[PDB]
RNA sequence: CGCGACCUCAGAUCAGACGUGGCGACCCGCUGAAUUUAAGCAUAUUAGUCAGCGGAGGAGAAGAAACUAACCAGGAUUCCCUCAGUAACGGCGAGUGAACAGGGAAGAGCCCAGCGCCGAAUCCCCGCCCCGCGGCGGGGCGCGGGACAUGUGGCGUACGGAA
RNA sequence: CUAAGGCUAAAUACCGGCACGAGACCGAUAGUCAACAAGUACCGUAAGGGAAAGUUGAAAAGAACUUUGAAGAGAGAGUUCA
RNA sequence: AGAUCUUGGUGGUAGUAGCAAAUAUUCAAACGAGAACUUUGAAGGCCGAAGUGGAGAAGGGUUCCAUGUGAACAGCAGUUGA
RNA sequence: CGACUCUUAGCGGUGGAUCACUCGGCUCGUGCGUCGAUGAAGAACGCAGCUAGCUGCGAGAAUUAAUGUGAAUUGCAGGACACAUUGAUCAUCGACACUUCGAACGCACUUGCGGCCCCGGGUUCCUCCCGGGGCUACGCCUGUCUGAGCGUCGCU
């Protein structure tokens, strides 16, 4: 368990913590798993949820395997919107519904050079763990 | 169209002000357009000439201050304001010469009775 | 705050009471009755070697 | 009354102007919790400070 | 010595502190000129003072004060300890040699009083209870 | 009348706003605030009302200077220097 | 008619318009709002005509 | 009020005691804050004892315990002239010494 | 009957520095009650406490014996345990009340004045040059000013010191 | 023992401050007066006194549209697991 | 279950006391869903120049002016309003 | 028969108890232990496109620069932003800036009024008007300059 005298354990230090977090850190909690194969190409697990990648929803109600482009990562409500994940209000307009990046996988990523060398960064220290641990 | 200090950093003093001078004209148009309505883009760019004035004025006034440093660089008395500002009780203590300076019967002692490494066996 | 929260033990009392425990963890029936689910251990004063 | 300092001045124009309804949009903001500008003044309810 | 300075002579209390004249202060006069000299060049440091004459009604002392900014001062080691924040006003907390005088302090049977430094610090040591987390 | 009638005679402020501490306390034919003493050099604060005390005590309001003492006190005052440039 | 900074007097109000406006002005009347801004009446000289000089401020 | 048989007791809490209590929740922090203290030291000093100077051998002064045997502050100077160390070098060498203390015996 | 030296004073928006006010839990110096207890109450107690005033620092104060002791002697200060609710104080009533020795935490010692010797050996300021800047120092130069024999510096301080 | 001159770190103190960790504590009449635009609103000439006030829902999807009424307010319909 | 207990909420009283100091209103029309009270016109009265008139000081501080609303407030009402 | 009253139950009101929750306290401990004339604490007034409070900021005013980060902020609108001829946001914060009172400092304030030295304009060097900049508090140390004394003297 932790060991470590400098972080807490309290909860709502650790609640605090959440729902106060600058947007630049709410961007690393704001984190999605890749797909299978973009974990298999990039030695990487997860990934800070980006404007213009492509993922696909794992749980909730739009639950399936259509591939839609987010749309709008809005931090202060800790919410992605999607492309056809969208409902009809009452006057028949469409409002986009916003579900938690935890809960959707990236499929293909909106690749620039800061999102490559995040990418390296984190392969990298993977696989300096994997050494140091085999 | 924005403006940046990097590429205004290179500018002298004649063409700053040149353009502080447009950056001014401009904002006032903008709050003329502001309380006779105008539109939304007008609204919205009083903002950005805001800044960029700031930008300006703070560009300026590094450079004077930095070349006021430069001027100041080796003389006995400065400004105030260029002089250091740590905190009123760090400025009034000792500095470093006369912090550690010592008196001739306090050097001699040092001298003549020096603290030697030891050991004990048991 | 002076509710006097500690209370201090006779050591040979504490070294008594370790000595029960130890005594009662090597009778299969305290053991089973600290709900402990020992019905396949091979000898309950259980003793492995230094390797572990 | 009429005759006034300007420190009274404007000490009276401060309070005219923090004396008005909040705006409506406010309602709509994330996490807003306020309904209402809940130091409006009556100028014959309560009086002034000075 | 001190009257008591109350209007008319009234101290409403118990008769023990009915006492208006015939008073003392704690403090000697030398430490009270050594105060108000220091209290005037507040931005100097007092260091010792002496008797010079008196009077039927006035005492004269001459105190010592040192400037602690000038370079004099603070480039001399044996010297540069005036100089220190912690040795400012030394004649309003009592650490002059005249003020020293009426604190009690000193070593042995005489000067039980002050052991722990100073009367309060002996008096919050004597009357403070320590309870352990093990009683 | 002692009550009603005598209330209506009050047209006269004694108190106004103090140039220090900004309160309605300045007593005008005094010349003095009740508040603060501002004529006097040191501000009036007893032992007796901690509760007054901590109304008025450092940090109830800006620190415009005290924040940046806090912020700098950490990395050790320094000054005159830059974060090194890309 | 002008909303002004509220330390500016008549003198610094008719230079400054004197000079950022091109018009030569009569005389300069100043009054405090209520609402704490100051507002500077500006009465231009008779060669010029406040309503074209309005015109090229664009407040028509 | 007494109650049949006690003891005369005399408590002597007349005097407002409970703003000055001082209790002892920071012992065990003191003496984890010593113990680092005297390692940090031991570590400074490198081979030398890490309890520090050697003291002498003193007799404990009143009648309930001259039979005992302590020690003492420092190495009178008689002791180090007779031994042959300087005043001045015994400190530097890691010898306690007390000019104040004077040999009876 | 003017010009100088010194002394004692004064002015300056003189050159360069410094103090003021805040916080105030902890610390230092003063001032300082009454409620209360005593089954009343005045000494006593509350209490050298509350309130009041001043002054600091990251700690402060204290501190290297004009000490404790009476022993076969200890050896600066401060803190803890104990001494000890004891010696003692007290309408000897209510109540108050330490210290030494002992065991520990820590441990560190020193500097002047004076007596003297040494051609004032001493110090500050202002210019000039060089090496630096980063808390403004180093080195040198001035038949450059001033302080200072009404006493600066080196040696030296009760454990003795000097030649 | 050597007063009437001076300095001196450590062990010690810390209900203010900066930044942390924790708890057999309290759980919105409790716990700080203050979980919230709280030393705020408000009261007093002033010194000063000083509150009340947490919770839709997973997501506003916060009820389009029709209908009676001048409207408040209703009847249907609709969203929702509700 | 009590403390003339603390805080909060709710009854009977009770659709009750009461909305009675300073002579007084009426007719028609307009707007309006709606008029004892608003506006206009007509009539009858009052203040009667020491005023129920016209203007200031202190105090208030935007109450001033125009437009609109009809939730709450103006102890009936309102199409009116500080 | 009905009304009214009482009891009990169902449903509906009124009211906000109970329960569950908790970005708050309370307590203990740890490490640091830093304000100010280079203008503090405190106060006032201003600052957003739409902004009253809170918060943040100071006429460069819900922030400039720099560094780190790396695509948002978001209630609506607007417009940036090839993210490499360099960057939204956020964090940090060492550069710059920092209105008026306040120890508060030219004098004074429930108002206001000066003096001195420069610079610019109207004047067309001379000092009148306007604007701008810098000074102008008390105490005190060292030094400096100017002095005072039928203070002590020297020479004349
Ligand atoms: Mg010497
Ligand atoms: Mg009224
Ligand atoms: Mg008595
Ligand atoms: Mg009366
Ligand atoms: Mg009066
Ligand atoms: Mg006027
Ligand atoms: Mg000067
Ligand atoms: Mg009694
Ligand atoms: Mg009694
Ligand atoms: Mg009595
Ligand atoms: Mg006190
Ligand atoms: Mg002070
Ligand atoms: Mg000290
Ligand atoms: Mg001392
Ligand atoms: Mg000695
Ligand atoms: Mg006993
Ligand atoms: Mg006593
Ligand atoms: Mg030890
Ligand atoms: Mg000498
Ligand atoms: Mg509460
Ligand atoms: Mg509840
Ligand atoms: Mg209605
Ligand atoms: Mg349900
Ligand atoms: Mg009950
Ligand atoms: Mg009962
Ligand atoms: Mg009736
Ligand atoms: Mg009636
Ligand atoms: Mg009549
Ligand atoms: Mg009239
Ligand atoms: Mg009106
Ligand atoms: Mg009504
Ligand atoms: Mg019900
Ligand atoms: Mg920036
Ligand atoms: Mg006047
Ligand atoms: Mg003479
Ligand atoms: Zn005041």
């Amino acid at each position: 368990m932790k060991f470590n005298p400098f972080v807490t354990s309290d909860r709502s230090k650790n609640r605090k913590r959440h729902f106060n977090a600058p947007s630049h850190i709410r961007r690393k909690i704001m984190s999605s798993p890749l797909s299978k194969e973009l974990r298999q190409k990039y030695n990487v697990r997860s990934m800070p949820i980006r404007k213009d990648d492509e993922v696909q929803v794992v749980r909730g109600h739009y639950k399936g395997q259509q591939i839609g482009k987010v749309v709008q990562v809005y931090r202060k409500k800790y919410v992605i919107y999607i492309e056809r994940v969208q409902r009809e209000k009452a006057n028949g307009t469409t409002v986009h519904v916003g579900i938690h990046p935890s809960k959707v996988v990236i499929t293909r990523l909106k690749l620039d050079k800061d999102r490559k060398k995040i990418l390296e960064r984190k392969a990298k220290s993977r696989q300096v763990g994997k050494e140091k641990g085999k | 169209a924005k403006i940046k200090a990097r590429d205004l950093r290179g500018k002298k003093k004649e063409e700053l002000l040149k353009q502080l001078d447009d950056l001014k004209v401009e904002l006032s148009q903008l709050r003329v357009a502001k309380v006779t309505g105008g539109a939304a883009s007008k609204l919205s760019k009083i903002r950005v000439v805001r800044k960029s004035i700031a930008r300006v004025l703070t560009v300026i006034n590094q450079t004077q201050k930095e070349n006021l440093r430069k001027f100041y660089k080796g003389k006995k008395y400065k400004p105030l304001d260029l002089r250091p500002k740590k905190t009123r009780a760090m400025r009034r203590r000792l500095n470093k010469h006369e912090e550690n300076l010592k008196t001739k019967k306090q050097q001699r002692k040092e001298r003549l009775y020096p603290l030697r490494k030891y050991a004990v066996k048991a | 705050t002076w509710r006097r929260w500690h209370r201090r033990v006779n050591t040979t009392q504490k070294r008594y009471a370790i000595c029960s425990a130890l005594a009662a963890s090597a009778l299969p029936a305290l053991v089973m009755s600290k709900g402990h689910r020992i019905e396949e251990v091979p000898e309950l004063p259980l003793v492995v070697e230094d390797k572990v | 009354s009429s005759h006034k300092t300007f420190r009274i001045k404007r000490f009276l124009a401060k309070k005219q102007k923090q004396n008005r309804p909040i705006p409506q949009w406010i309602r709509m903001k994330t996490g807003n919790k306020i309904r209402y500008n809940s130091k409006r003044r009556h100028w014959r309810r309560t009086k002034l400070g000075l | 010595g001190r009257k008591r300075p109350v209007p008319k002579g009234a101290t409403y209390g118990k008769p023990v502190h009915h006492g208006v004249n015939q008073l003392k202060f704690a403090r000697s006069l030398q430490s009270v000129a050594e105060e108000r000299a220091g209290r005037h060049c507040g931005a100097l440091r007092v260091l010792n003072s002496y008797w010079v004459g008196e009077d039927s009604t006035y005492k004269f002392f001459e105190v010592i004060l040192i400037d602690p900014f000038h370079k004099a001062i603070r480039r001399n080691p044996d010297t540069q300890w005036i100089t220190k924040p912690v040795h400012k006003h030394r004649e309003m907390r009592g650490l002059t040699s005249a003020g020293r005088k009426s604190r009690g302090l000193g070593k042995g049977h005489k000067f039980h009083h002050t052991i722990g430094g100073s009367r309060r610090a002996a008096w919050r040591r004597r009357n403070t209870l320590q309870l352990h987390r093990y009683r | 009348t002692k009550g009603t009638s005598s209330f209506g005679k009050r047209r006269n402020k004694t108190h106004t706003l103090c140039r220090r501490c900004g309160s309605k306390a300045y007593h005008l034919q005094k010349s003095t605030c009740g508040k603060c003493g501002y004529p006097a050099k040191r501000k009036r604060k007893y032992n007796w009302s901690a509760k007054a005390k901590r109304r008025n005590t450092t940090g109830t309001g800006r620190m415009r200077h005290l924040k940046i003492v806090y912020r700098r006190f950490r990395h050790g005052f320094r000054e005159g220097t830059t974060p090194k440039p890309k | 008619v002008f909303i002004v900074d509220v330390k500016a007097n008549k003198h610094q109000i008719k230079q400054a318009v004197k000079k950022l406006y091109d018009i030569d002005v009569a005389k300069v009347n100043t009054l405090i709002r209520p609402d704490g801004e100051k507002k500077a009446y500006v009465r231009l000289a008779p060669d010029y005509d406040a309503l074209d000089v309005a015109n090229k401020i664009g407040i028509i | 009020a007494p109650s049949r048989n006690g003891m005369v007791l005399k408590p002597h809490f007349h005097k407002d005691w409970q703003r000055r209590v001082a209790t002892w929740f920071n012992q065990p922090a003191r003496k984890i804050r010593r113990r680092k203290a005297r390692q940090a030291k031991a570590r400074r000093i490198a081979p030398r004892p890490a309890s520090g100077p050697i003291r002498p051998i003193v007799r404990c002064p009143t009648v309930r315990y001259h039979t005992k045997v302590r020690a003492g502050r420092g190495f009178s100077l008689e002791e180090l002239r007779v031994a042959g160390i300087h005043k001045k070098v015994a400190r530097t060498i890691g010898i306690s010494v007390d000019p104040r203390r004077r040999n009876k015996s």
